[PDB]
């Protein structure tokens, strides 16, 4: 309850799971634009 | 305060461009220009990633000192732009093209003395020797096939070598006085503004 | 690729243009002024180190 | 390694690994700008070929 | 008289900008033939002007 709070509580796991996140919405957004795009 | 801004400008751009995108796909009439537009909304969502890493310490100051470059760069497109409309007319002229679409000129004027500062010269679309001639054209003087779909069908013989000494001059100052001294005053800018772009950092 | 699309063919070929744009006259000559401005903040050290 | 021992060509080997982080910012600037351009290109056009 | 030259100043011109012709001036690159009414050995490049 404190250790878990004080790894994730920090600003910089903040800013890597704000990067993380928004490679896997390009990494979707290609996916979706390159594959299979339904008309 | 969030419209003064450039960067809320531009999140706020993808979008637009997002909702536009969409809500051309869904229409039944509109396929081809929904899927264009998100084609170009990639590339902003993109961009924005570079505003993301501003705050690490490496990266940092560096991508501040990128947008101070863009005088620098303003001035050589004008010099550029002057120069190729100037070679890219001329050039035009002296040859005489059968093909003569008013797109297929704008090719040949703007678009292949562009890329002839990237190493892309094409000397058989412009050299009656490296041709082969031919009764090509209904009227009266020498005339000579080149090869390529969009060189022009027919072109003429009269005074080309003038047009290879024109080749000559334009890679002379366009990959030589234009390169290196924008170079020069990439090295000078960076000097001068390194100091104020890492306190302002 | 065996097939490929023709609608709004000039985006690609306008989008090359600004390719070689940044590329090879942005970060080309950005990493040349890089370059030069490190080499001289760093040499006197580096001779010393040496 | 072995030739850092010379006079001549000794510091000039020294200062190539100083350079390094000059050279990932350029790499950063291009594989960011190398996608956009790529992706973009790729789904204008649409091949049929899509392995 | 001209073909000499496009091949003393022309070529070596364009040899700066990255347009190396290789097949001209190589015989490895090339096909031998008895293209010559003279004694030694010949070969045929390619090129018009080559």
């Amino acid at each position: 309850s404190k250790r878990w709070s004080d790894f994730w509580g920090a600003p910089v796991t903040a800013f890597l799971g704000n990067v993380v996140s928004y490679l896997l919405f390009l990494l979707l957004f290609a996916h979706v634009l390159l594959v299979d795009f339904q008309p | 305060l969030y419209l003064s801004d450039t960067w809320n400008q531009c999140d706020l751009l993808a979008l637009t461009c997002f909702l536009l995108g969409v809500g051309c796909r869904l229409t039944p009439g509109l396929f081809d220009l929904g899927r264009t537009v998100l084609c170009l909304d990639f590339m902003i969502f993109t961009l924005r990633l570079l505003h993301i890493f501003t705050v690490n310490k490496q990266l940092g100051p560096k991508i501040v000192i990128v947008s101070k470059m863009m005088k620098d760069v303003f001035f050589f497109l004008f010099f550029l732009c002057v120069w190729l409309v100037a070679y890219g007319v001329a050039t035009e002229g002296i040859l005489r093209p059968q093909d003569r679409s008013l797109p297929s000129i704008l090719r040949r004027v703007f678009y292949r003395p562009y890329l002839q500062i990237f190493g892309q010269i094409p000397q058989e679309e412009m050299d009656v020797a490296l041709m082969i001639p031919g009764n090509c054209s209904m009227e009266r003087g020498s005339w000579a096939h080149p090869e390529g779909p969009v060189a022009g069908s027919c072109v003429s013989q009269y005074a080309n070598w003038l047009v290879v000494l024109l080749l000559i001059v334009f890679l002379l100052v366009a990959n030589i006085l234009l390169l290196n001294l924008l170079i020069a005053m990439f090295s000078y800018t960076f000097s001068k503004v390194h100091g104020n772009s890492d306190l302002y950092w």
